C-alpha cells in the first residue's frame, strides 16, 4: 500500500465530503458536487480520470430519458450487475434529504453519455436517509437489495425550529427493496437493538456483513459485526441476523476491492478525537490487521479526513488545508 | 428588556413546528446541526434569534411611537383592532469580517403598522429611513459565506420554517396594558441580484436568463425593448425545478433549460426581486456614454471602426468632458458619474463635438 499525493485542476472546489465515485468498465466517475450544478456541467457528474497524479474532472452528459437527480451527500450506494449503480438517500444542497431512488447506467460512449432513471418506492418506504448502507444479495437465482441504518431528522411531528437541523438514527429495520418493480419491505430483528450509520458493508451471494459504524444514541463506536443471510424462495423472502464475535469498531470507514473475494478497509475515525490510522483485511469472514501504509505528517495531525473508493482496489482521499489535499493509496 | 426573549406573548393558533416558549433569547444558528466528525464539516459559528420572538422584541421597542400614532390619526389609545404590520427581509453578505472570513446578515425591517378601523387601513406607523442600519434589525448573524450553498440553507431553513408558521396566525401581545392582535405580511426585498438567483434556483449572473423578474433572454429583451410583465414567482420557481429534476418530456439539456428558463436548483427562500434607484441611471447612463463615442465617430454614416478609431473616439470625449464639464473620466462605470453625465448640459457640450444637427436633435430629445 504506497500513497500519492495528486493535483487537481481548475475545479477542485466541486470534491466536498460524502461524495461519491463509480467505476464503469474501468472508467471512473464523480458525483456529488458542492453548489447546485452549474452551466459549464448541467448534470454534476464529472469523467473522474487521474493522469501522472494530476486529476482532471470532465463533464459528463446525460441522455435524453434521463433525471437530473440533484448532488447528494452521503447516498447509500451500491453496484448492481447491464452494469448500473443504484443510489439511495443522501443530503442535498439544500439540506433536504431525499427518499427517492436513483439508477445510473452507461447509456452511450462516444470516444460517456449516462441514463440516469429514477424508480418510485411503494409499500414500506424507507424513511429519507443519509449515512446508511445499500446493497444486492443473490438467493435462489433471485436478486434483491438490502438496506441498513442511517440518520434523518425529527420526524414532522416532533421537529422544532429550535433544533431544526437535529438528526438521530434510523430505525435498525432491515429494507429488503426489488429494484425492478420498485417495492419495498421492512423487517425488525431482535439482534438489531440500535441504530447505525457511516459502518461499512461487505455483500456475498446472501449474505451481507455489517461493519463498525457509529450509534448516536449511546456515542459508542460499537465493535461488532453482524451477518445478515437473505433467502429468497417463492413467498415472502426470510431474513435472519446473527452477531459475529471479533468485530472492528470503526466510523465513516472505506472499503476496495482487491481480488475476488478479499476486500480491504482503509480507516476511519475510530473516537471523537482519535483516527483509525491502522488497516484491515477481510476475507470471506476473517478479519486481519495489515502493516500501516507510510502516512505523511500531514494525514497524521489532521483531525478530519474524508475519501471514497476509485474500484481498482485503489483509494481517494482527501485531508484539510489551499482548499483541501488529495492522495491515492493503492 | 430590550433583547428578545422579555416580553409574553400567544400565537392564535399556535405557530407550527415553532416552540411556544416566550424566555427565549439567544439560540445556535446552527440549530441543532450534527458536529461529529463522521458528518459533514461545520466550519461556521452562527447565533440568532427566534423569529418570531425578535418580531415581538421589535414592535415592543417601538410601542411608544405606535401608540402616538394611533393618537396622531384621531384613534382611541385602548383600541385593539386587527393591527398589519407589513415586515422587510433582507439578506446580504458582508464581504470580509477578518482581522489580521466572510459573514451572512439575515435582518428584518417593519416598513409600516396598519390598522382597521372601518373599510379603512389607518397608517399608524411607517418606518422614516427605511435604508438605515438603524432599523435594520439583526435576526441571524453566520460567518459563513453567502456563496456556500450547504451552510446558507442549513442555517437559514429554520428561519425560513418559522416565518412561513407566523403567515398563517395572528399574534396577541400586551401593549399599554390593552392585549393587541397583529397579523403579518412578509416582503422579501433586501436581496441583492446574486443573493436572490442563488436562493430562488436560477443561475449565475452570466446566465441567458438576465431578468430575475421575466423569463426574457438577453437577446430577446436587447430585441424587444419595453414589453414584458413580471411572471415569475417563487411557486412557478419551484414547480420548474421539479420539471428539471424529473426531465419528464425526456429533452436534451438545451431543450431542458429552454423549457425551465434557467431555474436549475431548487429555491428554498420566496422573494419579491426589485431593482434600486442606483442601477436605473447606471443602465441609462453607460448606453448614453456609448452613444456619445458612437456620435463622435458618426457611425450612423460609416459602419465599420477599429479598434484604434473607437478608443481615440472615447479619449476624444473623455479629454472634451474634462476640459468642458469637469467630469474626470472613469475607467469603471459608477453611481455619480451616472447622475452627473445624465444632464441636458453635457448634451450641449457633446454637440459642440457632432457635426450634423439633426443627430443633435436627436441626442436632446433622448435625453
Ligand atoms: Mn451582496
Ligand atoms: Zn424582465
Amino acid at each position: 500500500m504506497s500513497l500519492q499525493m495528486v493535483t487537481v485542476g481548475h475545479n477542485i472546489a466541486l470534491i466536498q465530503p460524502g461524495f461519491s465515485l463509480m467505476n464503469f468498465d474501468g472508467q471512473v466517475f464523480f458525483f456529488g458536487q458542492k453548489g447546485w450544478p452549474k452551466r459549464s456541467c448541467p448534470t454534476g457528474v464529472f469523467h473522474f480520470d487521474i493522469k501522472q497524479n494530476h486529476l482532471k474532472l470532465k463533464p459528463a452528459i446525460f441522455s435524453k430519458d434521463s433525471c437530473y437527480l440533484p448532488p447528494l451527500r452521503y447516498p447509500a450506494t451500491c453496484s448492481y450487475k447491464k452494469h448500473q449503480y443504484i443510489i439511495h438517500g443522501g443530503k442535498t444542497p439544500n439540506n433536504e434529504l431525499s427518499d427517492k431512488i436513483y439508477i445510473m447506467s452507461v447509456a452511450c460512449k462516444n470516444n460517456v453519455t449516462f441514463r440516469c432513471t429514477e424508480k418510485d418506492l411503494v409499500g414500506d418506504v424507507p424513511e429519507p436517509r443519509y449515512g446508511h448502507s445499500i446493497d444486492v444479495v443473490y438467493s435462489r437465482g433471485k436478486s434483491m437489495g438490502v438496506l441498513f441504518g442511517g440518520r434523518s431528522y425529527m420526524p414532522s411531528t416532533q421537529r422544532t425550529t429550535e433544533k431544526w437541523n437535529s438528526v438521530a438514527d434510523c430505525l435498525p429495520h432491515v429494507f429488503l427493496i426489488d429494484f425492478e418493480f420498485g417495492c419495498a419491505t421492512s423487517y425488525i430483528l431482535p439482534e438489531l437493538q440500535d441504530g447505525l450509520s457511516f459502518h461499512v458493508s461487505i455483500a456475498r451471494n446472501d449474505t451481507v456483513y455489517i461493519l463498525g459504524g457509529h450509534s448516536l444514541a449511546s456515542n459508542i463506536r460499537p465493535a461488532n459485526l453482524y451477518r445478515i443471510r437473505v433467502d429468497l424462495p417463492l413467498g415472502t423472502p426470510a431474513v435472519n441476523c446473527t452477531v459475529l464475535p471479533g468485530g472492528i469498531s470503526v466510523s465513516s470507514a472505506i472499503l476496495t476491492q482487491t481480488n475476488n473475494d478479499e476486500f480491504v478497509i482503509v480507516g476511519g475515525y475510530q473516537l471523537e478525537n482519535q483516527k483509525r490510522m491502522v488497516c484491515s483485511l477481510v476475507s470471506l469472514i476473517e478479519i486481519s490487521e495489515m502493516e500501516t501504509p507510510d502516512w505523511t505528517s500531514d494525514i497524521k495531525h489532521s483531525k478530519i479526513w474524508f475519501g471514497s473508493n476509485m474500484g481498482n482496489g485503489t483509494i481517494f482521499l482527501g485531508i484539510p488545508g489551499e482548499a483541501f489535499y488529495f492522495y491515492t493509496l493503492r | 428588556v430590550l433583547l428578545p426573549g422579555y416580553h409574553p406573548f400567544e400565537w392564535q393558533p399556535p405557530l407550527k413546528n415553532v416552540s411556544s416558549r416566550t424566555d427565549v433569547g439567544i439560540i445556535d444558528g446552527l440549530s441543532g446541526l450534527a458536529s461529529s466528525v463522521d458528518e459533514y464539516p461545520v466550519d461556521t459559528i452562527a447565533k440568532r434569534f427566534r423569529y418570531d420572538s425578535a418580531l415581538v422584541s421589535a414592535l415592543m421597542d417601538m410601542e411608544e411611537d405606535i401608540l402616538e400614532g394611533m393618537r396622531s390619526q384621531d384613534l382611541d389609545d385602548y383600541l385593539n383592532g386587527p393591527f398589519t404590520v407589513v415586515v422587510k427581509e433582507s439578506c446580504d453578505g458582508m464581504g470580509d469580517v477578518s482581522e489580521k472570513e466572510k459573514a451572512v446578515r439575515f435582518s428584518f425591517t417593519v416598513m409600516r403598522i396598519t390598522i382597521e378601523h372601518g373599510s379603512q387601513n389607518v397608517k399608524v406607523f411607517e418606518e422614516p429611513k427605511p435604508n438605515s442600519e438603524l432599523c435594520c434589525k439583526p435576526l441571524c448573524l453566520m460567518l459563513a459565506d453567502e456563496s456556500d450553498h450547504e451552510t446558507l440553507t442549513a442555517i437559514l431553513s429554520p428561519l425560513i420554517a418559522e416565518r412561513e408558521a407566523m403567515k398563517s396566525s395572528e399574534l396577541t401581545l400586551e401593549m399599554g396594558g390593552i392585549p393587541r392582535t397583529f397579523k403579518f405580511i412578509f416582503r422579501g426585498t433586501g436581496y441583492d441580484e446574486k443573493l436572490v438567483r442563488e436562493v430562488e434556483g436560477l443561475e449565475a449572473s452570466g446566465s441567458v436568463y438576465i431578468c430575475t423578474l421575466c423569463d426574457t433572454t438577453r437577446l430577446e429583451a436587447s430585441q424587444n425593448l419595453v414589453f414584458h410583465s413580471i411572471t415569475r414567482s417563487h411557486a412557478e420557481n419551484l414547480q420548474r425545478y421539479e420539471v428539471w429534476r424529473s426531465n419528464p418530456y425526456h429533452e436534451s439539456v438545451e431543450e431542458l433549460r429552454d423549457r425551465v428558463k434557467g431555474v436549475s436548483a431548487k429555491p428554498f427562500i420566496e422573494t419579491v426581486p426589485s431593482i434600486d434607484a442606483l442601477h436605473c441611471d447606471i443602465g441609462n447612463a453607460a448606453e448614453f456614454y456609448k452613444i456619445f463615442q458612437l456620435e463622435i465617430g458618426e457611425v450612423y454614416k460609416h459602419p465599420n471602426a477599429s479598434k484604434e478609431e473607437r478608443k481615440r473616439w472615447q479619449a476624444t470625449l473623455d479629454k472634451h468632458l474634462r476640459k468642458r464639464m469637469n467630469l474626470k473620466p472613469i475607467m469603471r462605470m459608477n453611481g455619480n458619474f451616472a447622475r452627473k453625465l445624465m444632464t441636458q448640459e453635457t448634451v450641449d457640450a457633446v454637440c459642440e463635438l457632432i457635426p450634423s444637427e439633426e443627430r443633435h436633435e436627436a441626442l436632446r430629445e433622448l435625453m
